RNA sequence: GCGGGGUGGAGCAGCCUGGUAGCUCGUCGGGCUCAUAACCCGAAGAUCGUCGGUUCAAAUCCGGCCCCCGCUACCA
């Protein structure tokens, strides 16, 4: 039996819809990501997801197939048991620009990033661009591509797309990220798959100085509907460890949390509480480390956690430092030309009074402002921000019939 | 708000009262709108 | 595992309880005002996907086939 670990890695998982994205974690995991009702039944990538997984490697065997994810090794064929590699941990990003904005908050928990292409659709792919280009910003440059549907394409149409793939990495930071062929609905050769994101991309390096902080993705309640006063939870509060490390009972404040109104205007209350359990799914820990999306069950109100309300919540001590600024100074930089979208149009010089979009890595907001400096932007708000330090990635998009796309990725002076 | 009673005549205009009501939802708004 | 309507230009009413597609927005035209719109009334209008069965006799009760297809196995 394995001996247990939580994740170690991030590999947040970029693209549109069509391209492969859903069966394709389905495939490096057992199990899918689409996991709303209306979703279940219409079809396209609505939530920021999430997947876990296992590696064990088989010595014994040729390359590669020993990569499959269980105390076995007769998918190669080897008799031995294997060594273990890490637990693994992929964020599951929609395909639509009519839901692409929120995606950005996982971006800020990515220890890599994942791009599924579509081998049966002309160049350029609308909504691939923007999330290739997102990536750019979110400092993780580590890009996975794969060619999708290999089994309704001509294998020579394969081959001119996939000189596209290493053309269209020529002229972006992606020169040196791979190309394997895998697919999503058919499992072909997801181990080399799985080999590829261990050899190409590598951790980040990781550090517990800073003040451990866990950027939130999720927040849900587990209560059944009908459950009895005597077996009552708190709410689950999930993100990863990026830097630190936190612990059940362990006393924390969360932010922004909870609004209430004091003196008359609007405003906010950190939250603090203590962890009621610790968990990756379904296996028995009790602190957690770096590494995957981690569940922090705590003491608090179950209502204020459902229905995804403090969506890219933070948590960190209720005895440490993490800012909340209504009017918020951002150093922001200009996109080149439209990504994500059918129709590419020039990008303006603008003067204020607009509304813009924007989202503080797992934070989001909208932004007026009265002074626009050349390089930076003094936004007002209606929410404030959770900014650990310096320059943290907060991105602005620009409505486009009613998707809201990039035009600068900013970082947050303090 | 320092009345002018020259204008409640309503010959070729609007009442009075629903228009002072109107310019206040833009004094409070040029205060508060970003005149901070 | 299934399972539903199989309806005029449009809402589909109406299906075990069996003979008049059944009213309603819309298209033609006729009335009232000075003239318009509201308002009034005739007319057009499918005839139940379709092969059937049951049924003196039908959407009405039961089936062949097929239209579109609507619910099939998530809370740290
Ligand atoms: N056999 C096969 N089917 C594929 C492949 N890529 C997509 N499909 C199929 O195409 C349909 C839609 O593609 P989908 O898998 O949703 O791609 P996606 O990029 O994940 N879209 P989204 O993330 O919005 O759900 C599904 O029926 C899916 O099974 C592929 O490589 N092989
Ligand atoms: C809001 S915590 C999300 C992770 C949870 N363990 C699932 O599965
Ligand atoms: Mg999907
Ligand atoms: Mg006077
Ligand atoms: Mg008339």
């Amino acid at each position: 039996a394995w001996p247990k670990v939580q994740p170690e890695v991030n590999i947040g998982v970029v693209g549109h819809v069509d391209h492969g994205k859903t069966t394709l974690v389905q495939a490096i995991t057992g199990i899918w990501t689409s996991k709303h009702s209306e979703e279940l039944k219409r079809g396209m990538t609505i939530k920021l997801g999430y997947a876990e997984t296992n590696i064990g490697v088989c010595e014994s065997c040729k390359k590669p197939e020993a990569y499959v994810t269980e105390p076995s090794c007769k998918s190669c064929g080897s008799d031995d048991e294997p060594k273990f590699l890490r637990r693994i941990s992929f964020i599951d990003a929609p395909g639509h620009e009519v839901l692409m904005a929120t995606m950005l908050s996982g971006a800020a928990l990515m220890d890599g990033a994942i791009l599924v292409v579509a081998a049966n659709e002309p160049f350029p792919q609308p909504q691939t661009r923007e999330h290739f280009v997102a990536l750019g910003i979110i400092g993780v440059k580590n890009l996975i591509i794969v060619q999708n549907k290999v089994d309704v394409v001509s294998k020579e149409e394969a081959l001119s797309q996939y000189r596209q793939i290493k053309q269209f990495t020529k002229g972006t930071w992606a020169e040196n990220v791979p190309i394997i062929p895998v697919s999503a609905l058919h499992k072909i050769n997801i181990d080399s798959l799985i080999e590829g994101i261990e050899e190409y991309i590598k951790t980040p390096y990781r550090d517990l100085s800073q003040k451990p902080v866990m950027l939130v993705i999720r927040s849900f309640d587990v209560n059944k509907p009908g459950t009895q006063f005597n077996e009552l939870k708190g709410g689950v509060i999930g993100g990863s460890i990026i830097q630190g490390l936190f612990k059940v009972d362990q006393e924390i404040k969360v932010l922004p949390g909870l609004r209430v109104e004091k003196q008359g205007k609007v405003s906010y209350e950190p939250i603090f509480t203590k962890i009621s359990s610790i968990r990756f799914g379904d296996e028995e820990f009790k602190e957690a480390k770096p590494g995957g999306l981690v569940a922090i069950g705590t003491y608090l109100d179950p209502s204020l956690t459902k229905a995804d309300n403090l969506l890219g919540s933070i948590i960190t001590l209720a005895d440490a430092e993490v800012p909340v600024l209504w009017n918020i100074r951002i150093k922001y930089n200009l996109l080149e030309r439209v990504v994500g979208a059918k129709e590419m149009l020039k990008v303006d010089p603008i003067r204020a009074k607009e509304t813009l979009m924007l989202s503080v890595g797992s934070s989001t907001t909208l932004g007026i402002v009265t002074s626009v400096k050349k390089d930076e932007i003094e936004v007002e708000l209606r929410r404030p921000v959770a900014v650990w330090s310096n320059n943290i990635r907060t991105v602005i998009s620009r409505q486009i019939a009613g998707r809201w796309r990039m035009i600068g990725w900013g970082l947050v002076e303090i | 708000m320092k009345r002018r009673p020259r204008k409640w005549k309503k010959k070729g205009r609007m009442r009075w009262k629903w228009i002072k009501k109107r310019i206040r939802r833009l004094k409070r708004q040029r205060k508060k709108e970003r005149g901070l």
